[PDB]
RNA sequence: GGUUCGAAGACGAUCAGAUACCGUCGUAGUUCCGACCAUAAACGAUGCCGACUGGCGAUGCGGCGGCGUUAUUCCCAUGACCCGCCGGGCAGCUUCCGGGAAACCAAAGUCUUUGGGUUCCGGGGGGAGUAUGGUUGCAAAGCUGAAACUUAAAGGAAUUGA
């Protein structure tokens, strides 16, 4: 059983939220990086605390983590996540409308729209899931 | 003590009360 | 909270629900004053002022203080007649 | 069966305002409970109330604000003089500042302030606050 | 809004109603809402009314408009259909967003990090997110909520009648809200239509991005 | 303690039901009130099943199927683990458990 | 009460009295059998002769032997 | 010793953007910090101690007895708070007891009896309030009557500032919390109580959030 | 009339001891007809009549309205379905209406802000539903129904341990 406690955990994860900047995917550069930065006096514990920094960068690089919140969030939302396709989908020749949606729209001073099409009514009124 | 039991117990001793009064009557 | 002498004798005035017409008491967290703006009839922005309402926690825990909303808007005219 | 239509209509009137109905609808019309309307209206309790009246016992519709606590109904009409009235209001009244316990009398249906400033006594009816 | 042209609903905004597909209720119907709706079709699915719904949708930003600053405004959406848009909408409005996961007592306990006592509060769904009402029962704070025909009304102020089960319709409505507070305010003019389109806000599938890198690689 | 609203029986507007026996024991049970179960089961369960379709006169013989209605007492059948008891929240539910298998 | 009715003085007297024998204060007090049992025959105190002193061991753990007069 | 403020009511209270107490009860701010009270109140603010019940858990050591402290606080105009914590030490619980009775003080609404001379001295309306079985009544007394309650109520009242009430108790009044909790509702939901003199159409005034909100985003994060 | 079952009883096991629990027989009874008997956890441990106060899914009856299927076949109309409304009938699900000690209750609410009409019934636990008296009954027993004396607790809900 090689499970990490909450102590390194923790101590890992605000110290990449601290220093995000000087921690990359090597293990032994950080390692150094953790040692100079943060008072660790037993150096196994300092390998844990390395380990599991190199494992959280890796995953900060390839996408979002729950437990870290440096500044990259506030802007990684404004890089790549603005993705805005060319033509808007709610951009089409013709719309769907139901015979009851046309006559509340007729209800409405919308009476004559250019761009509607009025489709078939339903026939059967079979909608409720059986019972067991 | 159950109270059914107790009440048999009591309902024979009023028997046994009952003739005897009606022995000695 | 007049007396006879004529001076405002409580040490404040609570406020009224506008919809329950009903006072809210002091440690009533529930309660909800809340404020909506009116918008200018040909330029269609902010003016400055508002149209201030209460909602009592009761109604509030009740479900009726969108109705309770809606019909003060409607009254105050933000809303339209037609609705 | 319904024994005191005052008795009842009162209750419905007490139970939507406690629940903030805007407007409450008693089944049954009948001369007391009109006068009863009055009377709290006069005092501002209520809004203002419509009958509406088939050829039978009429319904009313009354408008009802928030000011009301409780319209309460005392049964039986107990015979009530100005000797004992200050008691029945003391019992039956939150203070001595607002509060009526409006009873028929000679005139007529009127509280217990207009029944003293009359000097006459007659059968209770109700109370509210 | 009242009898105003300026805030009238346009015929573009019919289209995008109708594309997005809002006025598509849900199976159910609260005894609350059934004052939004005109009628039920054939196979069960109610119609919200669209026109209540604008005037609702601007009652709300009317609401959002009379608070002087734009950062005590909390945006709450736990479900990820809105996690973008509700936070792409507050950084426009500059309102402060909660991107999903609200802890309670966020607003009673004062000793916790996230301790934020907002002016109001605009959720998405009350169904998902009932735990920003309770809190906003004990903290005084009115709540604009987007609830669909089967979404109760208890500690909600303004609720918009609109399908929150679509993505683009949520994303819609967010895009919507957005517009129209800026435009009540010295910010956007009501003449051209806004530069960003309501795509933006919709929800995207990890599915449909990584098909989207497919088809651009 | 009323334990349950409805005292572990469907009785609402009878007052009395006709009572059944038990089948492992010879206890009565008022019908709404005690456990049943219909449990179908081929006359072979696991093993004897393909050896005797192998040995089977006729091919592709389906095999039939036992139909048995027992009726369990409470002790009885919470003795044979038919039911198991739950937390005072989690009485209230009724809906049968799943049959995945 | 419960029967509030214009002129029911008759019936909720006669329950009042028919239901306050229910208690057991207002009835050993107006029965002569309690009276005739009391020793001194409702008289606060009364003389009488010593024949023999008892030694009556006490209740549950609290326990001695105290002193009595048998009179 | 300094008191720095966490919450946004705390920063204007500390800013003395809010001169009086009676403000936060108008708009139903919950106080979430006791520097509040003592800042606005403190110059006569007296505590006294109603009762210490040694409540107790038992498991296989034992019983694990704490000690649960009730506290009535508060100033003899107006209003009162009642403190109710259980802790596992005399002075703690003390000391956790008064500022939640600080944190939970209540104004009240005092009336006349009849003639409306001079202050308020008694309850305008009858009044009741019960938290489980306990029941108390407070009936509008004359001047001078003073307060005829029982001693546990009495000084609750008397820190309240009603010098005349009458009482009545409805109950198992022995038990201390209940008791003091009842009539401690009883004084607090006065100002709830509908009175005939508050029918005028009231003005929604300026909340303290949104008449100094810029002062918020300006003194402090 | 007695098939089966089965008090009482007999027998065989178990047991330190079992007069029982288990098993074999087994009288009355369990079935019907005609007379009594009138007692049950005769329970919703929750009186009858009347008004009001949330929704949600249903269910039984009849009525009403309606796209559309399936039978009579050769279609109006009748069934079986489906979608809603109407009155009460057993009920269920959720809630800061409200209540209560809580368990829980659309009633167990509309109760100190205490009064719709009305019958019965309880005043700490035992003694005791006993004694006596009266009355009914073939009897078993039923109804009405104490006292002397003794005790500082008995009890209800709910929590933590064991
Ligand atoms: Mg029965
Ligand atoms: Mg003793
Ligand atoms: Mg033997
Ligand atoms: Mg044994
Ligand atoms: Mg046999
Ligand atoms: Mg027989
Ligand atoms: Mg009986
Ligand atoms: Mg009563
Ligand atoms: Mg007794
Ligand atoms: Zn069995």
């Amino acid at each position: 059983g090689r499970v990490r406690t909450k102590t390194v955990k923790k101590a890992a994860r605000v110290i990449i939220e601290k220093y995000y900047t000087r921690l990359g995917n090597d293990f032994h550069t950080n390692k150094r990086v953790c040692e100079e930065i943060a008072i660790i006096p037993s150096k196994k514990l300092r390998n844990k605390i390395a380990g599991y920094v190199t494992h959280l960068m890796k995953r900060i690089q390839r996408g979002p983590v729950r437990g870290i919140s440096i500044k990259l969030q506030e802007e990684e939302r404004e890089r790549r996540d603005n993705y805005v396709p060319e033509v808007s989908a709610l951009d089409q020749e013709i719309i769907e409308v139901d015979p009851d949606t046309k006559e509340m729209l007729k209800l409405l001073d919308f009476g004559s729209l250019s761009n509607l099409q009025v489709t078939q009514p339903t026939v059967g009124m079979n909608f409720k899931t059986p019972r067991g | 003590m159950r109270a059914k039991w107790r009440k048999k117990r009591m309902r024979r001793l009023k028997r046994k009360r009952r003739k005897m009064r009606q022995r000695s009557k | 909270m007049q007396n006879d002498a004529g001076e405002f004798v409580d040490l404040y005035v609570p406020r009224k629900c506008s919809a329950s017409n009903r006072i809210i008491g002091a440690k009533d967290h529930a309660s909800i004053q809340m404020n909506v703006a009116e918008v200018d009839k040909v330029t269609g922005r902010f003016n400055g002022q508002f149209k201030t309402y209460a909602i009592c926690g009761a109604i509030r825990r009740m479900g009726e203080s969108d109705d309770s909303i809606l019909r003060l808007a409607k009254a105050d005219g933000i809303v339209s007649k037609n609705f | 069966v319904r024994m005191n239509v005052l008795a009842d209509a009162l209750k419905s009137i007490n139970n939507a305002e406690k629940r903030g109905k805007r407007q409450v609808l008693i089944r049954p019309c009948s001369k007391v409970i009109v006068r009863f309307l009055t009377v709290m209206m006069k005092h501002g309790y209520i809004g203002e109330f419509e009958i509406i009246d088939d050829h039978r016992a009429g319904k009313i519709v009354v408008n009802l604000t928030g000011r009301l606590n409780k319209c309460g109904v005392i049964s039986p009409r107990f015979d009530v003089q100005l000797k004992d009235l200050e008691k029945w209001q003391n019992n039956l009244l939150p203070s001595r500042q607002f509060g009526f316990i409006v009873l028929t009398t000679s005139a007529g249906i009127m509280d217990h302030e207009e029944a003293r400033r009359k000097h006459t006594g007659g059968k209770i009816l109700g109370f509210f606050f | 809004s009242g009898a105003l042209d300026v805030l009238q609903m346009k015929e573009e905004d019919v289209l995008k109603f109708l594309a997005a597909g809002t006025h598509l209720g849900g199976t159910n119907l609260d005894f609350q809402m059934e004052q939004y709706i005109y009628k039920r079709k054939s196979d069960g699915i109610y119609i919200i009314n669209l026109k209540r719904t604008w005037e609702k949708l601007l009652l709300a930003a009317r609401a959002i408009v009379a608070i002087e600053n734009p950062a005590d405004v909390s945006v709450i959406s736990s479900r990820n259909t809105g996690q973008r848009a509700v936070l792409k909408f507050a950084a426009a409005t500059g309102a402060t967003p909660i991107a999903g996961r609200f802890t309670p007592g966020t607003f009673t306990n004062q000793i916790q990090t996230a301790f934020r006592e907002p002016r109001l509060l605009v959720v998405t769904d009350p169904r998902a997110d009932h735990q920003p009402l309770t809190e906003a029962s004990y903290v005084n704070l009115p709540t604009i909520a987007l609830c669909n025909t089967d979404s109760p009304l208890r500690y909600v102020d303004i609720a918009i009648p609109c399908n929150n089960k679509g993505a683009h319709s949520v994303g819609l409505m967010w895009w919507m809200l957005a517009r129209e507070v800026l435009r009540m305010r010295g910010t956007i003019s009501r003449e051209h239509p806004w530069e960003v389109m309501p795509d933006l806000y919709f929800y995207r599938d990890p599915e449909e991005i990584e098909k989207e890198e497919q088809a651009a690689a | 303690t009323k334990k349950r609203r409805n005292n572990g029986r469907a009785k609402k507007g009878r007052g009395h039901v006709q009572p059944i026996r038990c089948t492992n024991c010879a206890r009565c049970v008022p019908k709404d009130k005690a456990i049943k179960k219909f449990v179908i089961r081929n006359i072979v369960e696991a093993a004897a099943v393909r050896d005797i379709s192998e040995a089977s006169v006729f091919d592709a013989y389906v095999l039939p199927k036992l139909y048995v209605k027992l009726h369990y007492c409470v002790s009885c059948a919470i003795h044979s683990k038919v039911v198991r008891n739950r937390s005072r929240e989690a009485r209230k539910d009724r809906t049968p458990p799943p049959r995945f298998r | 009460g419960k029967c509030r009715g214009l002129r029911t003085a008759r019936k909720l007297r006669s329950h009042r009295r028919d239901q306050k024998w229910h208690d057991k204060q207002y009835k050993k007090a107006h029965l002569g059998t309690a009276l005739k049992a009391n020793p001194f025959g409702g008289a606060s105190h009364a003389k009488g002769i010593v024949l023999e002193k008892v030694g009556v061991e006490a209740k549950q753990p609290n326990s001695a032997i105290r002193k009595c007069v048998r009179v | 010793k300094e008191w720095l403020p966490v919450t946004k009511l705390g920063r204007l209270v500390k800013d003395m953007k809010i001169k009086s107490l009676e403000e936060i009860y108008l708009f139903s701010l919950p106080i979430k910090e006791s520097e509040i009270i003592d800042f606005f109140l403190g110059a006569s603010l007296k505590d006294e101690v109603l009762k210490i019940m040694p409540v107790q858990k038992q498991t296989r050591a034992g019983q694990r007895t704490r000690f649960k402290a009730f506290v009535a606080i508060g100033d003899y105009n107006g209003h009162v708070g009642l403190g109710v914590k259980c802790s596992k030490e005399v002075a703690t619980a003390i000391r956790g007891a008064i500022i939640l009775a600080k944190l939970s003080i209540v104004p009240v609404r005092r009336g006349y009896w009849g003639n409306k001379i001079g202050k308020p001295h008694t309850v305008p309306c009858k009044v009741t309030g019960r938290c489980g079985s306990v029941l108390v009544r407070l009936i509008p007394a004359p001047r001078g009557t003073g307060i005829v309650s029982a001693p546990v109520p009495k000084k609750l009242l008397m820190m309240a500032g009603i010098d005349d009430c009458y009482t009545s108790a409805r109950g198992c009044t022995a038990t201390l919390g209940n008791f003091a909790k009842a009539t401690f509702d009883a004084i607090s939901k006065t100002y709830s109580y509908l009175t005939p003199d508050l029918w005028k159409e009231t003005v929604f005034t300026k909340s303290p959030y949104q008449e100094f909100t810029d002062h918020l985003v300006k003194t402090h994060t």
